[PDB]
């Protein structure tokens, strides 16, 4: 097996299937995106970037619920990108379709929150296909429970970003997240465990090559995977509280399907 | 479980 080549295939699949990558995001976050830092600028951004949403219609819903709807749309788009990426992970398409569904169900949010780090800095996050920037303080200013969604993701991201990974690393980390043999309800556990071992070995060797300065980067990343599982379990609980208690926050059917019976 | 995830199944197909 050619492990440098497997790494390259996974990296190429990640550049092809995600609209946002870390170099792009840094090109933009340097310098311009429209800054959402208060309710006035939120409303302006809605009219320029999500015009249909407020061409009348939910325009009369609370700002928090409008933002939540836009976030659901973005997650729907990201699940599609992750599915295309997964299908290009060597070996994934040969798994039983039931196992492909299970791995996606449990992996997508861990991958989402890992990738979200690439568009975050300590002051905010790049959104809307690179055309907006929403401040961390604005999100904290929203009414409960909506102000409680993003702050743990910024906290994860600041420390994840301090590892100074690039897209060649992150692509493999996302593949390792997806190709996880301990998800509940897998059918061919042994096959998936061997696929996992293979991807994790590709990751280990790549980090040795690409980060010779950081001898602990591989175990640091294993710990980040465990941190992400916890972050998703907590996020799912918060989403359940929102869907149950906020009537204008009904879940899009694809997201309901992912969260249903997850944790 | 493909039966319980028709929308994910459609993305995979
Ligand atoms: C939707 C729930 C129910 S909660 C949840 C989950 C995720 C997020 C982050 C969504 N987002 C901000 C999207 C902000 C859009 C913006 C709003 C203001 C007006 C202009 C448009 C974003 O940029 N996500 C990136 C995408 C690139 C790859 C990584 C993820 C927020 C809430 C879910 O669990 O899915």
């Amino acid at each position: 097996a050619d492990l440098k080549s497997l790494a390259k295939r996974i990296y190429e699949a990640y550049l092809k299937n995600f609209n946002m990558n870390k170099v792009k995001a840094r090109v933009i976050l340097s310098g311009p995106p429209f800054v959402i830092h208060d309710m006035e600028t939120l409303c302006m951004a809605e009219k320029t970037l999500v015009a249909k949403l407020v061409a009348n219609g939910i325009q009369n819903k609370e700002a928090e619920v409008r933002i939540f709807h836009c976030c659901q749309c973005t997650s729907v788009e990201t699940v599609t990108e992750l599915t295309e990426f997964a299908k290009a992970i060597p070996g994934f398409a040969n798994l039983d379709l039931n196992d492909q569904v299970t791995l996606l169900k449990y992996g997508v949010y861990e991958a989402i929150f890992a990738m979200l780090s690439s568009v975050m800095n300590k002051d905010g996050m790049l959104v809307a296909y690179g055309n907006g920037f929403i401040t961390r303080e604005f999100l904290k200013s929203l009414r409960k429970p909506f102000c409680d969604i993003m702050e743990p993701k910024f906290d994860f991201a600041m420390k994840f970003n301090a590892l100074e990974l690039d897209d060649s690393d992150i692509s493999l980390f996302v593949a390792a997240i997806i190709c996880c043999g301990d998800r509940p309800g897998l059918l061919n556990v042994g096959h998936i465990e061997k696929m996992q071992e293979g991807i994790v070995h590709v990751l280990r060797l790549h980090l040795q090559s690409n980060h010779p300065d950081d001898i602990f980067l591989f175990p640091k990343l294993l710990q980040k995977m465990a941190d992400l599982r916890q972050l998703v379990t907590e996020h799912a609980q918060l989403v359940q509280i929102i869907k149950k208690t906020e009537s204008d926050a009904a879940l899009h059917p694809l997201l309901q399907e992912i969260y249903r019976d997850m944790y | 479980n493909t039966k319980n995830h028709p929308m994910l199944m459609n993305l995979l197909k």
